[PDB]
RNA sequence: AUGUUAAGUGGAAAAGGAUGUGGGGUUGCACAGACAACUA
RNA sequence: GCACCUCGAUGUCGGCUCGUCGCAUCCUGGGGCUGUAGUCGGUCCCAAGGGUUGGGCUGUUCGCCCAUUAAAGCGGCACG
RNA sequence: GAUAAACGCUGAAAGCAUCUAAGUGUGAAGCCCACCUCAAGAUGAGAUUUCCCAUUUCUUUAAGAAAGUAAGACCCCUGAG
């Protein structure tokens, strides 16, 4: 249905009308652009095809010049489908603004998590150290590896390793506040992700 | 068979077709159609029906006897149609109709909303009674045994929807 | 070479069990390695034996 | 319900059925004398 | 050694065929297909070569189950994660995706090697009346067995 | 060739329980009217 | 109980860390009977999705006690 | 959505009775979906949009060898979300 994509900017405070202060996170969008239109007789389902964030000229090439030009628009550097919403509707060159949205709007948000690197057991997990003193020597490690019957280690013993940069959807979001031309939404709570990733707002799936 | 040798003899306005297994009785209200078997026969001479049976099967007789008893009771409700009478004890209790819309004030904290298909319809005449009418005799009986599901009668009163005959067994619940 | 004689005799109305008694009925001694040779190459010459054994043990 | 390997008609107005391969006791005058063989 | 046939790669024509699945019983059928697709019934049969033919299966949705086979027999599957069987089938597979009712009954009577894994991808089943393979002019094979 | 089983029994287990089905026997009551069902 | 197995070596219990499986079910879900008025209960049937607490005393399991909880289940896994 | 225990409606074998044999329903934190994430090495390797279009000798003309290129990519350098 609704739904935009942007870049996250970071985090503030608002007052509300009663007096109530809120936290809130600060989304940028520049109008995206619908691409292509995918259809059940040609592909087989029904989507739509968006772009945003404009890119210089040097650093695309002649394929996505000759997929962008049927929209006339500049190349774009993120590309993503949007999925069950009315085609119609909808057309190749339509500009998608922040508008769609207005206040209030339960919304769900979506990104990728930073990267943290190769973690341990306990920060990974949320496992539980053993004794620091009293003849221990077992701080910081993963746990017994299973029994001895089998003559072999069960699969999802979770262990170490890299940590983060997962893709993690959040539910029920409200929006607080739209400004039309700066082209920025404002949404209550945290997000994932760092500054400058990519993020996507659609209105919510449990209604 | 008892019941598959008896004779079924159809009042007036009766018409039957036949194409293959389906049977199609007629009448003054109704066209009730139902899906028969084939090792069991028509018949002619009309104002009078038999069944009859190749025998040697295992059984010998079940199929016979429900054969004959669908068709007589497809007779029986295509000229005549069925009936159910439904009671309310448990005061405070009461029953409305507004086309076929069975509405239902039984102890409840909200009302309770039925709705009849097609060939059926409701009698409510007063606050207690409320009358099941139809062709068909196993939709008009779903129909009662889901209204009367919605409160069964208790046995240390007796409140609660029954048919208009039920024999209910009461207890002695002690004063305390 | 019984699994290519089951193979082409059921080509020609029997299997390998009745078509081995037809031909023991006949007085016919050929191996079963003669018999599959036959079976690939001369197709001719194994319905001719085929033919003696159904005449044999239609008595 | 009763459930139990025995299964016996206790009254007179007690009858056996099976309905699956299962035999039950089944009494219109005592709810007590209900059974199902298991 | 001496002089017995061998047969070789691609000597022994393989001819198209279709069958046709309404009222025979799973494993008969089945098991007659796996006798064709592997090459039993012609005197060319080589035990290390493939002579088998074609075979198409049509009307996959009408095959029949006797006894209480349809809500009784079912099928499992492990995912090799504790505690993790999948019994979620049973005659379900007749209704929603009976392709792979089809091809579990004759994976299983064929042999377990690189020859009879090959052999596995010579069937072609449908569930319904219509096959697109009309350009390899496949003829109609009958059954009694 | 002629039958039996519907339980996947065949392809693990007892005391006891049961209008499941096949075969062979012994009898009470039946057209000077039976058992069941409905009046009184 | 026996002595097949391991004597050119197969390291015992409670606790810790990490769990997994059975169901003869401790709580929560659905039911039939009651010597079931209501509020609480007794008992039997179906059900393994998830859940199932912190201290005091003893090396201690076991156990008794204190204060809570919807509940403070019983077994297998070299008595993990 | 299909079910467990349980409860039916219509119904005969067995003139009655009976949830069952033929027909027809209700019904659980459980089962299959519904929510989130991974996924075509799914050798059954799937689909859609866009971009690029021909020298030299012959074993013999063959899914032949070797050479320079197109679209595109990489080596190398400044870095970090
Ligand atoms: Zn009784």
């Amino acid at each position: 249905t609704k739904g935009i994509l942007g870049k996250k900017v970071g985090m503030t405070q608002i007052f509300t009308e009663s007096g109530e202060l809120i936290p809130v996170t600060v989304v940028e969008a520049t109008p995206n652009v619908v691409l292509q239109v995918k259809t059940v007789e040609t592909d087989g389902y029904e989507a739509i095809q968006v772009g945003y964030q404009d890119k210089r000229e040097v650093l695309s090439n002649k394929p996505a010049k000759g997929h962008v030009a049927k929209a006339n628009t500049a190349p774009k550097r993120f590309i993503k489908e949007f999925k069950n919403v009315e085609l119609g509707e909808y057309e190749v060159g339509k500009e998608i603004k922040v508008d769609v949205f207005q206040a209030g709007d339960v919304v769900d948000v979506t990104g990728t998590t930073k990267g943290k690197g190769f973690q341990g057991a306990i920060k990974r997990h949320g496992q539980s150290r053993g004794p620091m003193s009293h003849g221990s020597r077992y701080h910081r490690r993963p746990g017994s590896m299973g029994p001895v019957a089998p003559n072999r280690v069960f699969k999802n013993k979770r262990l170490a390793g890299r940590m983060g940069g997962d893709r993690v959807t959040i539910q029920n979001l409200e929006v607080v506040k739209v400004d039309v031309e700066r082209n920025v939404i404002l949404i209550k709570g945290n997000i994932p992700g760092a500054k400058k990733s990519l993020i996507t707002i659609k209105s919510a799936v449990k209604a | 068979s008892r019941i598959g040798n008896k004779v079924v003899v159809l009042p007036a306005g009766v018409e039957i077709k036949q194409d293959g297994n389906n049977i199609t009785v007629k009448g003054p209200k109704g066209e009730l159609t139902r899906e028969f078997s084939s090792d069991i026969k028509m018949n002619i001479e009309g104002n009078e029906v038999t069944f009859t049976r190749p025998n040697d099967s295992k059984e010998m007789k079940t199929i016979h006897g429900t054969t004959r008893a669908n068709f007589n009771n497809m007779v029986v409700g295509v000229s005549e149609g069925f009936q159910k009478a439904l009671e309310l004890i448990g005061v405070g209790y009461r029953a409305q109709v507004q086309g076929n819309k069975l509405t239902l004030n039984v102890g409840y904290s909200h009302p309770v909303e039925m709705t009849a298909p097609e060939g059926v319809t409701f009698e409510v005449p007063a606050n207690t009674q409320v009358i099941v009418k139809g062709i068909n005799k196993e939709v008009v009986g779903e129909l009662a045994a889901n209204i009367r599901g919605v409160r069964p009668p208790e046995p240390y009163k007796g409140k609660g929807i029954r048919y208009v005959g039920e024999f209910v067994r009461r207890k002695e619940g002690k004063t305390g | 070479w019984i699994a290519r004689i089951n193979a082409a005799a059921r080509m020609n109305g029997l299997s390998y069990s009745k078509l081995m008694h037809g031909l023991k009925l006949a007085e016919i001694d050929i191996n079963r390695k003669m018999l599959a040779d036959l079976a690939v190459n001369d197709a001719a010459a194994f319905t001719a034996l085929a033919e003696q054994a159904k005449d044999a043990l239609s008595k | 319900m009763k459930v139990r390997p025995s299964v016996k008609p206790m009254c007179e107005h007690c009858k056996v059925i099976r309905r699956k391969g299962r035999v039950m006791v089944i009494c219109p005058a005592n709810p007590k004398h209900k059974q199902r063989q298991g | 050694m001496r002089t017995t046939y061998m047969a070789k790669a691609g000597e022994v024509e393989r001819k198209w065929y279709v069958v046709d699945a309404t009222d025979v019983p799973l494993g008969r059928l089945s098991a007659v297909v796996a006798s064709v697709l592997r090459g039993k019934n012609k005197p060319t049969f080589t035990p290390h070569v493939d002579t088998g033919d074609f075979v198409i299966v049509i009307n996959a949705d009408k095959v029949k189950l006797t006894g209480k086979k349809a809500t009784d027999k079912i099928y499992y599957r492990h995912s090799m994660y504790p505690g993790g069987l999948k019994s979620v089938t049973a005659g379900e597979l007749r209704d929603k995706n009976s392709r792979r009712l089809i091809e579990t009954s004759v994976k299983g009577m064929l042999p377990k090697n690189t020859l009879g894994r090959k052999q596995f991808t010579k069937l072609n089943v449908y569930g319904g009346a219509e096959h697109p393979h009309a350009a390899q002019q496949p003829e109609v094979l009958d059954i009694t067995n």
